[PDB]
């Protein structure tokens, strides 16, 4: 759900028109689901959501993706 | 959350209009009806002047507020037309209120008009015709006298009014360049 | 009027408590500041805590 | 008296009896038709300035009884004449017989001044009043 | 508790709701109702709201802040509110659903200002401030829909005479570089003058006074006057004590004398000898300008009075009749002559020049111009969504709202032109990318063209103050979190 | 002749598509048809707006 969002916000821009608004929130909707994750589990709301992002984007000199997108 | 769509409102402003039109609608024209003002004075007046009636009633409408100041600027440079131009404010907002609900947006109206005006002036001095200086036109001025005379009375009066009005002016002012003074003019009530 | 027994206490503990709960913004320099309106209508910005108490209207004994 | 001082002073004289708000809501309503020089969302609230002028007309005949949609169509008939012919005659509406009239010959005349500011005055009144979103009250 | 947070951002929102249409060139007007009966058909947006009566405490913090902007700039006053407000709109849900602590918002706001000035240097352009013809149509914003439109080609003579003559470069490394150095309060005070013409209106520089000549015969032409600043009057601290006085005034044998106070008749012939005029009935306040425009040592007792005085660079003494009053004419400093044919016309230029000069200074202060019409605007917001990727932190959150906010501007603008606002916003974000930010918003029309053409820009130092006094009003409103009632 | 313009402003009034700019567009298009001697027929795009 995390991954899907690099990839869903990359298409936004590249497709003209109104649908630029309905594709940027759609993305935004899949955030609930690790958010009731951590909620549930006790663990903070300000905590687990800047980590899974800085997890899946990262800088790599290279077509090939590499580290881990099974985060 | 809280954000909204900027609902019309608007409404009651030209809703308060319609109902002070019609109190001069019937008060405009020579076949009009002449209705009585008494507030508070215990005095009967009677006058189809729509800048009497509005200053004779006291009015907790906002809206009518600036339709009385329109009379004033008109009186102290035109002095005519005051109920004609309030016939016209109320009117035009009952086109304008229909054009709401489709969406035309109020500047674009008041942009709409400017754009009419302008191009009112091109048709307004081809209309007009130019009347002589010349003193012949005492016979011609006996017919436009009545205009002004025939809408506040009903109509018995003018006749008699009608040389009295038109030698009033003519007698005073000899005719040249100069200026006219209405203070000049006295007026003793019987 | 004369009130005795376990209900005066629990007021003055409430009492004290909603007095409290208004000073724990203001603790320490990362705290948060509050503004003091009387019935002139005038009110004032400041993080120093010490004279809030003093501008503050509370009526109770222990206020 | 106000309305010969400005007989005097202005050399230009207009005839009344809705002769000129008759004769000005039909040339606006073809005039920018056939230029089409002006925007096409903007012509839209120009025909209701059109319309608002033919009130005039319809509130003399309404307070006598007559029917202003009967009095309307006798006025437009014989403006239709006077397109094709070359010469220039003005029509107005009578109130006595009903039927229309030369308001030349009936001497029915308005001051130019009056009517100039009257245009221009209630333009921009009524157009004030759609220019506020919300009442606004505060003060107390 | 919470509820003390909701109703600063409700307090905020109620403030902004009546300005959202006073927004832009294209602005209504509104009718405030009194309680006695009045109505104010006024649009200005900062006269309505010192007359507004609010109830909620932090609505009183954003009148005080609209007050000092007001001072400062003409214009702007409004766009500060609404920025400043839609901030708070956005970080609503934030604030209380996603439980964000409020001074991660503020934090990120600060991070974020400093990232918004840098997209505004960047996006500014470079302007000749010595360029008379320039500063025509920049100055244009203040002078257009005014009466002073048709005078607006000798208006722009005047205030750029009165800007270039006070400013003073001084660049150095050493004490410190003040750009031009202008000083608005002191030198570029205007009085209005009765009588004259504005086309013929030229910039005096020096001190002016219209008080005539306490004396029926006197010589109407001298060569050189010398001003002399005495604070005491000449009077009984009888007839020699007087005459004591004037010696010691006369002991430099001065052309003129100009008295701060009146001049009794006894003094009047004591100096009719010595061949200097007299002058009575000066002000306090503008002693201060005339030592700086002569070089007259003030002193406070006649005796102490030094001899270093001079009366060098004194134009005219001609005491001739302008406007049936007779005036005095002495043209570091200027002092603005406005000439009209009445009073109520120089009224009104009065406050309209003082506005123009005003918008002035700032294309002075900073040599560089921002487009307007909400160009600007969404040019930063665009920027916001690229930094915002590369954060990685809590703060991604709060700064990605502050985009949202951005674009609340030129929709202000659409909202007035009438048109389709998703459909313009749209479009018009994606022309700012491969545009180099030239696609602005034109008024008059409603559809989206480049502001090559119109070449409508403003100064830079008025869209830094916007977005910097915006974030300090919106994060003051975020420090206080609990209201209290009571002396 | 107006309660016949309803249907072509209902169908863009549902596409939130300004129904002002459509009306505008298809009269003017009728205008340049007649000069131009052919017979080209004109409907509403609910799409793109035009």
């Amino acid at each position: 759900e995390i991954e899907l969002i690099s990839r869903i916000t990359k298409y936004g821009e590249r497709t003209p028109g109104l649908l630029q608004l309905a594709i940027k929130q759609f993305a935004v909707a899949f955030e609930v689901v690790p958010r009731t994750l951590a909620e549930t589990a006790g663990l903070d709301v300000n905590e687990v959501l800047p980590n899974l992002y800085a997890a899946h984007n990262v800088t790599e000199p290279g077509a090939v993706k590499t580290d881990h997108l099974y985060k | 959350a809280e954000s909204l769509r900027r609902d019309a409102a608007l409404k009651v402003n030209v809703t308060s209009a319609e109902g002070l039109q019609s109190v001069l609608e019937t008060n405009l024209g020579p076949k009009g009806t002449l209705k009585m003002l008494v507030d508070g004075a215990g005095n009967i007046k009677l006058t189809k002047d729509g800048k009497v009636l509005l200053t004779e009633m006291q009015i907790q409408s906002p809206t009518a507020v600036l339709i009385a100041r329109a009379a004033a600027a008109q009186d102290e440079i035109t002095g005519d037309g005051t109920t004609t131009v309030v016939c016209l404010v109320g009117e035009l907002l009952r086109q304008a209120h229909r054009f709401i609900q489709e969406g035309v947006h109020p500047r674009i109206i008041t942009d709409g008009f400017e754009i009419a005006r302008k191009e009112s002036m091109k048709f307004l001095d081809e209309f007009k015709i130019s009347k002589t200086n010349l003193s012949n036109d005492r016979e011609f001025l006996l017919q436009v006298a009545r205009s002004s005379l025939l809408t506040k009375v009903d109509a018995d009066l003018t006749e008699v009014l009608t040389p009295i009005v038109t030698d009033a002016v003519l007698s005073v002012y000899d005719a040249q360049a100069d200026n006219l003074d209405l203070h000049m003019v006295e007026i003793m009530q019987m | 009027e004369k009130i005795s027994g376990d209900d005066i206490r629990n007021q003055n503990v409430l009492a004290t408590m909603a007095v409290a709960n208004v000073v724990k913004s203001s603790l320490g320099p990362v705290g948060l500041d509050k503004m003091l309106v009387d019935d002139i209508g005038d009110f004032t910005v400041t993080n120093d805590g010490a004279t809030i108490l003093s501008l503050l209207d509370v009526q109770h004994p222990a206020g | 008296l106000r309305a010969v001082a400005n007989v005097l002073k202005d050399k230009n004289i207009i005839p009344g009896a809705g002769a000129f708000y008759i004769a000005l809501s039909r040339y606006l309503r073809s005039a920018n038709m056939n230029k089409l020089g002006a925007k096409g969302k903007t012509k839209t609230g120009i025909e209701a300035f059109a319309e608002a002028l033919l009130v005039i007309p319809k509130t003399l005949v309404k307070n006598s009884g007559f029917d202003p949609l009967d009095v309307l169509a006798m006025v437009e008939d014989e403006l239709d004449d006077a397109q094709d012919s070359d010469e220039t005659r003005y029509v107005g509406v009578d109130l006595n017989i009903g039927d229309s009239c030369d308001p030349t010959i009936e001497g029915i005349w308005d001051s130019y001044r009056v009517l100039r500011n009257a245009i221009t005055g209630a333009t921009g009144i009524a157009s004030n009043l759609l220019l506020c979103d919300e009442l606004l009250r505060a003060g107390r | 508790g919470r509820q003390a947070q909701i109703s600063n951002i409700t307090a905020a929102k109620a403030v902004a709701d009546v300005i959202r249409t006073c927004l832009g060139p294209k602005a209504m007007l509104k009718m405030l109702l009194d309680p006695m009966g009045g109505l104010v058909l006024t649009n200005d947006g900062h006269a309505i709201l010192r007359e507004i009566d609010v109830a909620h405490p932090a609505a009183k913090s954003m009148l005080e802040l609209s007050r000092t902007q007001d001072e400062e700039v003409g214009d702007g006053t409004t766009t500060v509110i609404i920025l400043a407000g839609e901030i708070l709109a956005q970080c609503a849900p934030y604030l209380i659903e996603k439980n964000i602590h409020p001074v991660i918002i503020i934090q990120a706001l600060k991070k974020a200002l400093t990232d918004a000035l840098e997209v505004i240097k960047q996006v500014s352009k470079p302007v000749d401030v010595e360029n008379d013809a320039a500063m025509k149509k920049l100055i244009q914003a203040s002078i257009g829909t005014k009466y002073v439109i048709h005078w607006s080609e000798k208006m722009c003579e005047l205030a750029l005479d009165a800007v270039k003559t006070v400013r003073k470069d001084l660049g150095q490394t050493v004490e410190g570089e003040p750009n031009f150095e202008i000083d608005i309060k002191r030198y570029v005070r205007v009085e209005k003058i009765p009588g004259g013409d504005v086309l013929d209106s030229r910039v005096l520089k020096g001190v002016l006074l219209n008080k005539d000549v306490v004396h029926p015969k006197m010589s109407r032409h001298i060569e050189n006057p010398r001003v002399v600043l005495l604070d005491c009057p000449l009077e009984y601290k009888e007839e020699e004590q007087v005459q004591l006085m004037c010696e010691q005034i006369l002991a430099v044998r001065p052309t003129l004398v100009i008295t701060e106070k009146g001049v009794s008749d006894l003094a009047q012939h004591y100096l009719l000898k010595g061949g200097c005029s007299v002058l009575r009935r000066v002000k306090k306040s503008d002693n201060n300008r005339i030592a700086r425009v002569t070089g007259a040592t003030i002193v406070n007792r006649v005796e102490d009075l030094k001899e270093s005085d001079v009366g060098t660079n004194c134009g005219l003494f001609k005491v001739e009749m302008i406007g049936d009053e007779y005036f005095s004419f002495l043209d570091k400093a200027c002092t603005i002559m406005l000439r009209g044919g009445s009073k109520d016309i120089l009224n009104e230029i009065d406050r309209n020049l003082q506005d123009a000069m005003a918008v002035a200074r700032n294309v002075m202060l900073s040599p560089s111009l921002s487009p307007g019409g909400g160009a600007t605007e969404m040019a930063v917001s665009v920027k916001l969504a690229e930094k915002a990727k590369q954060l990685e932190g809590i703060q991604q959150w709060p700064y990605q709202a502050v985009a949202d906010a951005m674009e609340c501007i030129p929709r202000t603008l659409i909202q007035n032109a009438g048109g389709d606002p998703i459909r313009l916003l749209s479009q018009l974000r994606a022309k700012h990318a491969q545009g180099n930010f030239t696609t602005g918003i034109d008024g008059d029309k409603g559809k989206i063209v480049d502001m090559v053409s119109y070449g409508i820009w403003e100064p830079e130092v008025i869209k830094q103050q916007s977005v910097k006094t915006a974030i300090e009003s919106a994060c003051l409103l975020l420090r206080v979190d609990d209201i209290v009632s009571g002396v």
